[PDB]
RNA sequence: UUGUACUUAGGGUCUUUACCUAGGUAGGCUAUCACGGGUAACGGGCGGUUACCGUCGGACUGCCGGAGAAGGCGCCUGAGAGAUAGCGACUAUAUCCACGGGUAGCAGCAGGCGCGAAACUUUCCCACUCGAGACUUUCGGAGGAGGUAAUGACCAGUUCCAUUGGUUACGUGGAUAGGGGUACGGUUUUCCACCGUACCGACUAGCAGAGGGCAGUCUGGUGCCAGCAGCUGCG
RNA sequence: ACUUGGUUGAUCCUGCCAAGGAAGCACACUUAGGUCAUAGAUUAAGCCAUGCAAGUGUUAGUAACUGCGAAUAGCUCAUUAAUACGCUCAGAAUCUAUUUGGCGGGGAUAGCAGCAGCAACUCUGGUGCUAAUACA
């Protein structure tokens, strides 16, 4: 009880890698189509 | 007053019918999972009514009417050609003949999009329509009949506008 | 173009009256226009017809609405409602103000 | 066989179902009410005043410490020990604070490795602990 | 079960009857569940779940019928009331008083206090639907319209088409929108928003997970501690 | 018209516990646009400031009187376990404004005019007249 919360302030806190933005929609799911189902497939 | 147009699946995650349902929105062109589903949802509506009917015998009163107005309709739909219009055969028909007709397959039929993904372009951007009419929804389900009936709205495509 | 549709000879408010159906491309009628072109096919004058509640469609060029013409002016003063008047050309005091005649003798 | 099947017989069936219904633990639990006499009240959340801060400790074979608030409800005026989730999330809730506790989750019955408390802290302030385990919202 | 069950006579009622008062019999209901107790019980059309059979819910249910106006109780007027935005008294809350005395019933529409996990505007309107009346005119918080809310249902965007180099998705090449803005024409009783028409144009994704049930044996920190975890389990 | 994880060294069982699908209240995180519907029932049928909701004038009864309305509509589910509700019948045991069709056959007050009384109210006293499809 005298430690809590004791290893999330101890973690070294990490900047996160910003990204470029992904295509929304009907994108994400086109890009998954010809990713996944054109090539190489079984 | 309302009506749940789609229905969800049994149990999320198998393999077989998530490989199965990206390789018909990959074909057709599609948004999401669930616009499969209410394709799925229109083809059990006319599945359980045809099969009821089958039930009733050959010769009743019921199925004479409703046999008759069923087939109609699909004729109109353009699933059923004249060879198998004959009740049992709307016990077949997949969700790949239903999505046939719809007009974003139709215009790529058509070829005036040129791509699946492009003749929903053009129907979302207002520039297809049908018999003077214009067409901002990209499923219409078109009636065979009217499916001649294919063209360009105005704007960019006859106006020339920037 | 303009279309007259499903016509009847009412003679009880004496008017005959309708439904107009004008189809419009390349999206650009005014209503003034309209009675222009509808009085000229019924040997009206603009002032005997009235045309309201006119709708155009989604997206094309079109637009039908009611309207409806009658023998001299003596239809219009009596048999119209007067939100119609107004427009074309011719608040709760009562609820407060009012109901002091009742608390008042 | 084992049981009336006669065309006259349809008293014996009823009435013999109904019976038989008592031997069904939710039927039994849904009728009896038998519910009332509960700390939720057969509410899915309450809210009320922590009264402090208590370390209750798991079973076997998991050694660890759980850390559940004593928590006085509002409308029954009881107390009840009550989970307190994710790390830090203790320090964040503060002394003598209002509170909105839901279930376990488990519909009734004592969950994990924890035994006795049937109840986590969903709200403390009206802000909820996510926000506040997350910190994209605060506490003055 | 004691007007409790039949009978004969009366009173009373709009009429029939223990509805009530008389005389005469001693009957009625019950294991095909009487009587008593409980209900987190208004009944019904129906709603949710489903392969069939069923099963749970039904305040509302966009309707139907019943009951109630803070709690009983009584009564006038009328075709119709045991009316409650009618009257009468008592009781319980509340409030005024010049200390004599009184005043009021939001389970109508808004709004507040309290209650709690939990539910909107103190707006505009008689034009639509209809209703009351001496009535084509008056009036209607019935009704209609806006305004706030991820509560619910359907629809739907976050781009597209070309071809240069790295293994067909990871500086170019151009296109096409609506989100939005500004007019005017429709629209409605009036706004809003919609549906058009023309001119401005090179900011739009999270939430939940990655042992198994049901996508990493990555790198870093932690060391039955913090913590996760519906269940089995992990440290 | 569907299964899978969990008692064992392993097995096949009984067996539940979980997972899994739907809706309906509530909490949460996140959010271009459109149409449409609903929203203090669950607990306190607990309590209420203020504003407004039932009034009614025609060429034809004479601010009032007179006539009709206000018993409907709206809200809520606390009573009620069948007397209510539903669904079949029944009135030869009944009542019914309004519509509709038959059959019929002079005097006394209200506003208006005036004198007063209360801390107060949409309470009134008292005198001086006059109305009728009101009253006799």
């Amino acid at each position: 009880l005298a430690q809590a919360g004791k290893v999330r302030s101890n973690t070294p806190k990490v900047a996160k890698m910003d990204k470029p933005k992904e295509v929304r929609g009907r994108a994400r799911l086109r890009k998954i189509y010809n990713q996944r189902f054109l090539a190489v497939n079984p | 007053n309302f009506s749940r147009t789609f229905k969800k699946p049994m149990r999320p995650y198998e393999k077989e019918r998530m490989h199965k349902e990206l390789q018909v929105v990959g074909e057709y062109g599609l948004k999401n999972k669930r616009e499969i589903w209410r394709v799925s949802y229109t083809l059990s509506k006319i599945r359980h009514a045809a099969r009821e009917l089958l039930t009733l015998p050959e010769n009743d009163s019921k199925r004479i009417f409703e046999g008759a107005a069923l087939l109609r309709r699909l004729t109109k739909l353009g699933v059923l050609d004249e060879s198998k219009q004959k009740l049992d055969y709307v016990l077949s028909l997949t969700v790949n003949d239903l999505m046939d007709r719809r007009l974003q397959t139709q215009v790529h039929k058509r070829a005036l999009a040129n791509s699946v993904h492009h003749a929903r372009t053009l129907v979302s951007h207002r520039h297809i329509s049908v018999e003077n009419q214009l067409v901002n929804q990209p499923a219409f389900l078109v009636w065979k009949e009217s499916e001649k009936n294919i063209k360009y709205a105005d704007t960019s495509v006859m106006t020339t506008e920037k | 173009s303009v279309h007259i549709r499903k016509y009847i000879v009412n003679k009880l408010l004496d008017r005959k009256q309708f439904v107009i159906d004008m189809q419009h491309l390349g999206a650009k009628p005014t209503r003034d226009e309209i009675k222009d072109e509808v009085a000229s096919r019924l040997k009206a004058n603009k002032d005997l017809v009235v045309i309201f509640g006119l709708e155009t469609k989604f997206g094309g060029g079109h637009t039908t609405g009611f309207g409806f013409v009658y023998d001299s002016l003596d239809a219009l003063k009596k048999t119209e409602p007067k939100h119609r008047l107004i427009k074309a050309g011719l608040r709760r005091m009562r609820k407060n103000a009012r109901r002091q005649k009742v608390k008042v003798w | 066989k084992s049981k009336a099947c006669g065309r006259l017989a349809a008293r014996k069936l009823r009435l013999a179902h109904k019976s038989n219904l008592w031997a069904s633990n939710a039927y039994r639990r849904s009728l009896g009410t038998s519910i009332y006499k509960t700390p939720l009240e057969g509410t899915s959340m309450a809210s009320g005043i922590v009264v402090g801060k208590v370390a209750v400790e798991a079973k076997q074979p998991n050694s660890a410490i759980r850390k559940a608030v004593r928590v006085q409800l509002k409308k029954n005026s009881k107390v009840v020990t009550a989970f307190v989730p994710r790390d830090g999330s203790l320090r964040l809730i503060d002394d003598n604070d209002r509170v909105l506790i839901a279930g376990m989750g488990r519909s009734g019955r004592s969950v994990g490795d924890l035994p006795g408390c049937r109840f986590k802290v969903i709200k403390v302030a009206g802000f909820s602990l996510l926000a506040l385990w997350l910190g994209k919202k605060e506490k003055p």
